[PDB]
């Protein structure tokens, strides 16, 4: 469950990283 | 005139809101759950 | 001051001055070369890519006419700026200047000099009924 | 104009440094409020004229 | 260990970069949001 | 697969209250419209008198 | 100036990057402005009338 | 990589589906339709990126 | 009066369709100069060939 704390660190109503769960990422 | 705009307002609000509900639904019933029902 | 008699629709436009928002996040601009990470395994290397408009045979004239295979020229963005500098063309380049990124482009959004009105004219050339003497209409243009 | 240009020329950053940090944040909001600034001044100068 | 690394394992992982070209940063919502 | 089945039933439960709020707005501004009109001519025979 | 201002606002909801300052959005806001401008003139030849 | 490389083109062409959505009924509409109506102050808002 | 009135108006407009001509066929013939050296371009890499 690394990457689901991982997104949970991020889950709120908030400007979220490039974290899609499978693929790729936003360069910002 | 002001109670129409308002009126008005909140027709787009519903309208964006049914197109977003309905594409959710179209995902997570048709295309999501044929793998689903295929199980290879 | 007398009695009134009323029949127009419609409101005046301007009114009820409201603390308006703003857009979120940077505005994006074309770059001219990136990077990437391409392999998800354990081989992996990034490296840098020319995005195609710096290595470019950017003028279409008679003498490069022939073109080759290795030349890196793109046909979709070709093609639709072709397209889009014919619609730009039309276009006055006051309003064009606000397609350019860097807000040089004037606060007043109808331009100056198209304008038969004049922005804060102070003056209204206005007229009273005398009984005898004439109503002039459109004093301004005579 | 010098705070678009600003934007442009900061946005333009190499790959292992382009983020979101505390130098974008205010700069949106200074050209919030400078468009804020410049709407109202429109309001002041036509009830000057009238 | 050798097979502790394998493709299936660092395409899931999330300390590598493997970016995109998109610089627009999505934002993620809670149900009861 | 269950939670599949919560998660398709809530959104349904959802979209169908929206469908049922639009169709309450577009009647309520319909006769909105006939009731501004309506004004309009009471309007119209007051400045007559 | 009441089509114009549903086709003026219908392009608010758009999706992220597609949401671009094209040239149909500063002739549509000229448009605004210019219907209005018409809209205050024929109010003033009307009560001169 | 071929499969990520490719969902990122589906998404470009799911939001340009949705503007594509968007802009024709925007551009559909005639005078004397039937969903028009007063929206005062969107041509203030120029919310782009 | 009248006579040279509309004489002049439509003289004038038959000018203007004149001018319009001739600014075309300039550029026709300006195009038609810059395409006819490629045929000699290609003359020159055939005979190398």
């Amino acid at each position: 469950p690394r990457k689901l704390y991982d997104v949970a660190r991020n889950t709120g109503a908030h400007t979220s990283s490039g974290l899609a769960t499978s693929g790729f990422r936003t360069a910002k | 005139e002001d109670t129409l705009q308002s009126l008005a307002h909140t027709k787009a609000t519903l309208e964006h809101d049914l197109a977003v509900k309905a594409n959710s639904l179209y995902i997570d019933q048709d295309k999501c759950m044929s793998m689903r029902r295929s199980f290879p | 001051r007398g009695t009134l008699e009323v029949d127009f629709p419609p409101p005046l436009y301007s009114d009820d001055y409201l603390s308006q928002e703003g857009p979120r996040w940077t505005p994006a601009i074309k770059q001219a070369t990136r990077w990437k990470y391409t392999p998800m395994g354990r081989d992996a290397a990034g490296q840098l890519w020319y995005t195609g408009l710096t290595n470019s045979d950017s003028r279409e004239a008679w003498y490069t006419l022939p073109r080759a295979p290795d030349s890196p020229y793109r046909e979709a963005y070709a093609r639709w700026h072709g397209c889009y500098g014919h619609r730009e063309r039309s276009l006055p380049s006051a309003y064009t200047q606000r397609l350019r990124e860097t807000a040089w482009y004037d606060p007043i959004i109808p331009a100056q000099y198209t304008d038969p009105s004049t922005r804060w004219g102070s003056v209204l050339w206005k007229d009273r009924p005398i009984r005898g003497k004439e109503f002039a209409i459109n004093r301004h243009r005579f | 104009s010098i705070v678009t240009d600003n934007l442009q020329c900061r946005e333009r950053r190499q790959h292992p440094d382009l983020v979101r940090d505390c130098v974008e944040i205010e700069l949106l909001k200074e050209a919030e409020l400078i468009r804020n600034i410049q709407e109202l001044l429109k309001r002041t100068i036509k009830q000057a004229v009238s | 260990d050798p097979y502790c690394t394998r493709s299936q394992r660092v395409s899931e992982s999330t300390m590598l970069p493997f970016v995109s070209n998109r610089t627009t940063l999505f934002t993620r919502y809670t149900p009861d949001d | 697969n269950l939670a599949f089945t919560n998660r398709i039933a809530e959104t349904a439960d959802a979209k169908n209250k929206i469908q049922t709020h639009l169709a309450k707005t577009l009647q309520e501004i319909f006769q909105t419209e006939m009731t501004i009109e309506s004004i309009k001519k009471a309007i119209v025979e007051k400045s007559a008198f | 100036l009441k089509v114009a201002q549903t086709r003026l606002d219908e392009r608010t909801r758009r999706p992220n990057i597609e949401l671009c300052r094209d040239m149909a959005q500063l002739r549509l806001v000229n448009e605004v402005y210019e219907v209005d401008d018409t809209i205050q003139t024929l109010q003033q030849r009307l009560r001169d009338a | 990589a071929n499969r990520a490389a490719q969902h990122e083109l589906e998404k470009d062409l799911s939001d340009k589906q949705s503007a594509y959505r968007i802009d024709d009924k925007c551009h559909h509409l005639r005078n004397t339709s039937d969903g028009v109506s007063y929206f005062h102050g969107v041509e203030r808002v120029d919310a782009t990126v």
